């Protein structure tokens, strides 16, 4: 109902204090965690960060969850004010798909100490030595043939 | 039209 | 530990308890044992007395008035604290206007004798007047000088937050203080709201009958013994709660608090009026006595204090069993 | 429903009726009336009276400060208010400027022989001065104490809403108040402007004259009584606007109208009065009566209030037909 | 002749309220709408939306009817402002032509039973099953020809 007044760095925010309330788990949202950013003084939160980052992170507290990126802001800044801000990991996994860059697949283990051996063996020659031996040697098999 | 009206109309 | 401490992060250093007034001033007890009862507590260390303009139709004033007068203190030794709220049938003698707390606070200086009081307190919240109003009418009798602070009474946490933002707003003075119940079986606001906000904006608290009235002394269990709290008129709501099984539910909680009394060295006062003091965010806690013998043996609970360790602690917990939810 | 409520938003609880002044006061009734007609209305639980400083050239205000000297009453269960504007025919004895607010207010208590007025209202916009040197001396007279709230009286929407964006700009005090007229014949400011400024910003309404001055208590058919309103001096605009043949085409509605008074169970007047309270925009409705039987009449007007259901004040409506284009 | 003040979650814009009246149907048009907006505590509106989105609904108040884009704001958010301020469909069908994305044209109609189910069974071949086999035999008759 009430609103709170976020500062960062000179530039000031304000939202009602229930939209913080829809993440109760981030920085902004958690009462015990941004109270060591109090101000008694001006009755706001003040923050020392970067000002044009903090424009995208209070648009995903009022869409619900989408995470955009201004053009401004590298990838490695704003980044961190995710890491900052404690968005979540869901919330960071969405600066993947929203930037292009997929996630990397978990690939299926056979369970064992023989076959997990020769699995990571010929599949993966990055792996150990004759890997690396077992991939110079299958270029010349097509390449005689 | 896949991604422009399907929020423009409304 | 301390003796003195902070009223919140104010500036006024207050004894930690104070002999407040209630039924006993003008009401229950006689005057000539009223300043035999001041007498024994200004002389202990203990500068905060607090007072209601509400107390017995306002002779719970004039008869702390009469005292500083004829005692001869030195004005600025004392904290003399005030609420305001009720002040006469009229319907606007009640309420957190503009008009009636400059008017029930003029008043007020004219039965106690004063220039000013230091704290003036609203004594519940006020749902028709703007919190904009409060703030600006109790910003002004302390620029006229008729008060030095303010603080609230049976407030919530999110009221003193919306007076607060006000005060902040405005460039008005915010509340310093705030008057809680506590005793052992009512724990629930001191304990897990009103620390949150002395972090925050730096409001005390200030509790109030740390026995329950007289429940919590022990002496209600045989039934009512006579000239005590609940034998009076218009204490019936006192007398039908301990009468009630919910009261014999809490007699049967103060059999094994008492064994533990006397295993410290102490008594069943003494004992739970040094449990309030346990912390650090509680700045004052306001006794009541009805003679001196009462006030004797409660100024004397200090030394209890240092005996409270955590393992005695813990097992008080288990008895009550009402710790709120952290 | 409700007998007492707020002025407004603020924290200040009236009457709904209040026995203002005017011709009456000092002028017209004598001063045994007066003090007979005050005391019928103060017993009633009317506490809102209302002068000014014009009225019978300030000595209206000198009879009733020698009433509530005389009667006793406690000046915390009154509320007295007072106009300012005209004040001398010096030119710098008329106007809002800082000068006259100041001294035309310290000039009226001692008229009234009080130390504050409850409300202090402008009587009548000001084109010269300009509006923060208004907003400035209001506040000024509350922070020293000679007021504790402060209205306006005949003042557009528009000029409500600057003054108030003065206030918030400057970090004054905007007014709680507003006394417009408002009676079965003129409805047109306080039924469709008024009340968008409650909505907004919560300054209330304050109806004066609700009999039109006489003309809706329905004497005024057969000619000009003796000792009526339009045969005293100096009120020839009242006489010459009901001999008018517009006050004849007014005379000739309140003939339809006389008959539903009897069909509920009261009179014109009663009638006419609880019109006016009948939405919740309004605050108070100040009457204004020549003597005791007047006033006990009027004072009975709020039993009829709840027979006015919606149908019979939809054919009122039938009735006079100038209902404003919500 | 006044001007007011609205404050998009902490940047404040100030226009003259005639500026406001031009279009008396909007939102900030229309002084029954934005009351419950108000706050009489700062004397100003207070909305809790997008930050960089309002500088271009501003322009349409000022400029008399151009609905222009910034490069920050997406097509999906800055429609959802239009239709939450209640430009209207003439204004929200500037922002098509603007865009660029033009308008469905409406086809006529042979008004009776039986030439209006025959119009839509060939015209437009995905209407129906069969309209959908008209068009799998009318790619035949070219190409075996
Ligand atoms: N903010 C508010 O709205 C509010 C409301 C109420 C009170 N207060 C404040 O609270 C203050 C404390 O009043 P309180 O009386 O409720 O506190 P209390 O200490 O809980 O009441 C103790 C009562 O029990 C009796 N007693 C005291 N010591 C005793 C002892 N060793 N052994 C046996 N009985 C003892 C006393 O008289 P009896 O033996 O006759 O019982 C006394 O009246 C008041 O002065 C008032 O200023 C504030
Ligand atoms: N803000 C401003 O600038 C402004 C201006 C003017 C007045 N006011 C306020 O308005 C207040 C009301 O004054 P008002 O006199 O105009 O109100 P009113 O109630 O409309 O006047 C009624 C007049 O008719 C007569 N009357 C009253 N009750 C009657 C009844 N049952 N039957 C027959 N006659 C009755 C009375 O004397 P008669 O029988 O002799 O006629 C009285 O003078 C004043 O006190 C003043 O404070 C304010």
């Amino acid at each position: 109902g009430e609103r709170v007044v976020i500062n960062i760095s000179g530039l000031r925010f304000e939202t009602q204090l229930k939209t913080l309330c829809q993440f109760p788990e981030t920085l902004l949202g958690d009462p015990k965690r941004r109270m060591r950013y109090f101000d008694p003084l001006r009755n706001e939160y003040f923050f020392d960060r970067n000002r044009p980052s903090f424009d995208a992170i209070l648009y995903y507290y009022q869409s619900g969850g989408r995470i955009r990126r201004p053009v401004n802001v590298p990838i490695d800044i704003f980044s961190e004010e995710i890491r900052f801000y404690q968005l979540g990991e869901e919330a960071m996994e969405k600066f993947r798909e929203d930037e292009g860059f997929l996630r990397e697949e978990e690939r299926p283990l056979p369970r064992r100490d023989f076959q997990r051996q020769v699995w990571l063996l010929f599949e993966y020659p990055e792996s150990s030595g004759p890997a690396r031996g077992i991939a110079i040697v299958s270029v010349l098999v097509i390449l005689i043939s | 039209e896949e991604q422009s009206q399907y929020m423009h109309v409304g | 530990l301390q003796f003195y401490r902070n009223l919140g992060k104010s500036g006024l250093r207050v004894s930690c308890l104070g002999l407040g007034t209630w039924v006993t001033f003008g009401g229950q007890i006689t005057d000539e044992m009223a300043e035999q009862l001041m007498t024994l507590a200004y002389d202990n260390g203990i500068n905060l007395f607090d007072t209601a303009e509400v107390y017995a139709a306002g002779k719970a004033e004039v008869v702390l008035g009469n005292i500083i007068k004829k005692k001869g203190w030195r004005r600025s030794s004392l904290v003399i604290t005030t609420k305001i709220f009720w002040g006469g049938k009229a319907e606007t003698e009640r309420g957190l206007s503009r008009k009636h707390i400059i008017e029930g606070l003029k008043a007020s200086l004219e039965r106690l004798q004063l220039e000013y009081v230091d704290v003036v307190f609203a004594n519940r919240p006020d749902p028709n007047t703007p919190m904009e109003e409060t703030v600006r009418a109790m910003t002004h009798v302390i620029n006229q000088g008729m008060a030095m602070y303010w603080g609230t009474s049976r407030w919530s946490s999110m009221e003193i937050m919306e007076a607060y933002s006000v005060a902040r707003q405005f460039n008005l003075t915010p509340p310093i203080c705030e008057q809680a119940e506590y005793h052992m079986f009512q724990r629930e606001k001191v304990e897990v709201q009103l620390p949150e906000l002395f972090h925050k904006i730096g409001v005390g608290a200030m509790t109030w009958s740390p026995l329950a009235c007289g429940i919590v002394s022990g002496k209600y269990d045989s039934g009512i013994p006579p000239y005590s709290r609940a034998s009076l008129k218009g204490y019936q709501w006192l007398k039908d709660k301990i009468l009630s099984e919910e009261g014999r539910r809490q007699q049967a909680k103060l059999k094994e608090l008492q064994a533990i009394a006397e295993r410290l060295g102490c008594t069943l006062p003494q004992l739970a009026i040094a449990w309030c003091l346990r912390n650090e965010g509680v700045s004052s806690v306001l006794l009541g006595a009805s003679n001196a013998d009462q006030l004797m043996e409660n100024i004397g609970a200090i030394q209890v204090l240092p005996k409270l360790s955590s393992s005695i602690i813990h097992e008080i917990d288990s008895i009550l069993g009402n710790k709120p939810y952290s």
